[PDB]
């Protein structure tokens, strides 16, 4: 699931 | 500027298809994604999904998968909103927002679709009056659809002490009002008192007498 | 709801006021990409704080935000009128889902308690001609905004044929809503009289009407 993601990473890879 | 303009209001049958488009501008398409929200009367926000707007991969939370397809169409920086067969309770406003970083999730947000689905037909209202040290009168506007009605009192020259209240929407998708004026009692016999009703969608106006 | 918030929460100006948001279930994690966003109804949300306690530039540092545990926290400092609206908490949950909170209607009270004003008025002589019948009881003039409604057919309550709005804002800021009972003529003259009963903040206004 990774949760905890990076807050500066984009989701629209 | 950061800009996502939606399409206008829908009033759909149940079973009907609609599309609603949320267009952006002062940013590239492509490297954000689309999310869309939906808030159903008297309820909070839900998150609904997001598409991918590099690879196209829709995500679909659980709840709107089955009926709905976000899609988009780069040659005009849109994403879109399509929902199949539409139940009654789709009744909501929705709305399209972007996710920035998974940070700053829905900095910026569309201003809303409102999507109205209703087995109801247009029908036109049925006025009744309510007859009255002051008096109170007013009319009763009947069992109607769609929104809105407007109503006046002697063709606009009574604007003192009226209050007109917003419409019940009632099991059937009719809708009520009532518009009541107070005024003094010693004008009951003097002075005639007509509400003026119109209700645009179904080409209809009606002027009551109310009348002790 | 996988974070939940109170209902409603209440404040008078210039005091500070605090909403929680508490997750439900530990798809947050670490519960470090959390989000607020202020909603006046009929525009769009707006982010206010996101990674927990990050304020944009462009939100009020009237607004901050903290945690405790699994329990995130908004407080709004030196309470203004412009304040009052619907606030939403939002966290990422992973696999490229978010959830909101179930919302908070902040009421800010910049005005003093009035209890509502009741007309009711019976069926009208054209309509009981058309083998109809409706009560119609119309509230007005009360802050805050929040009734319940309630019918009694001589001494014994009447759910049924009740339609009641939600309060609506009138243009001097208290509030306004309606209720109407349907009825068969039959029924309406069946009985002594009918009540229409208003409870706000623990008292209740009642008015009667009667076909004698
Ligand atoms: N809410």
């Amino acid at each position: 699931a990774n949760p905890n993601a990076n807050p500066n990473a984009n989701p629209n890879a | 500027q950061v800009q996502l303009v939606q399409s206008g209001s829908e009033l759909k049958k149940p079973g009907a298809s609609v599309k609603v488009s949320c267009k952006t501008s002062g940013y590239t398409f492509t490297t954000y994604a689309m999310n869309w929200v939906r808030q159903a009367p008297g309820q909070g926000l839900e998150w609904m999904g997001w598409i991918n707007t590099n690879t196209g991969n829709p995500t679909y939370a659980p709840g709107f998968t089955g009926r709905f397809v976000f899609s988009f169409d780069t040659s005009v920086s849109t994403a879109y909103l399509q929902i199949s067969s539409l139940k009654a309770e789709d009744t909501a406003v929705y709305y399209c927002a972007r996710v920035y970083s998974y940070g700053v999730p829905f900095d910026y947000w569309g201003q809303g679709t409102l999507v109205t689905v209703s087995s109801a037909s247009t029908k036109g209202p049925s006025v009744f009056p309510l007859a009255p040290g002051t008096a109170a009168l007013g009319c009763l506007v009947k069992d109607y659809f769609p929104e809105p009605v407007t109503v006046s009192w002697n063709s606009g020259a009574l604007t003192s002490g009226v209050h007109t209240f917003p419409a019940v929407l009632q099991s059937s998708g009719l809708y009520s009002l009532s518009s009541v004026v107070t005024v003094p009692s010693s004008s009951l016999g003097t002075q005639t008192y007509i509400c003026n009703v119109n209700h645009k969608p179904s080409n209809t106006k009606v002027d009551k007498k109310v009348e002790p | 709801s996988v974070l939940t918030q109170p209902a409603s929460v209440s404040g008078s100006p210039g005091q500070s006021i605090t909403i929680s948001c508490t997750a439900t279930s530990s798809n947050v994690g670490s519960f470090n990409l959390v989000s607020w966003y202020q909603h006046h109804p009929g525009k769009a949300p707006k982010l206010i704080i996101h990674e927990v306690s990050k304020r944009p530039s462009g939100a009020s540092n009237r607004f901050s935000g903290s945690k405790s545990g699994n329990t995130a926290s908004l407080t709004i400092s030196g309470l203004q009128a412009e304040d009052e609206a619907d606030y939403y908490c939002c966290s990422y949950v992973g696999s490229d889902t978010w959830v909101f909170g179930g919302g908070t209607k902040l009421t800010v009270l910049g005005q003093p308690k009035a209890a509502p004003s009741v007309t009711l008025f019976p069926p009208s002589s054209e309509e009981l001609q058309a083998n109809k019948a409706t009560l119609v009881c119309l509230i007005s003039d009360f802050y805050p905004g929040a009734v319940t409604v309630a019918w009694k057919a001589d001494s014994s309550p009447v759910k049924a044929g009740v339609e009641t709005t939600t309060p609506s804002k009138q243009s001097n800021n208290k509030y306004a809503a309606s209720s109407y009972l349907s009825l068969t003529p039959e029924q309406w003259k069946s009985h002594r009289s009918y009540s229409c009963q208003v409870t706000h903040e623990g008292s209740t206004v009642e008015k009667t009407v009667a076909p004698t």
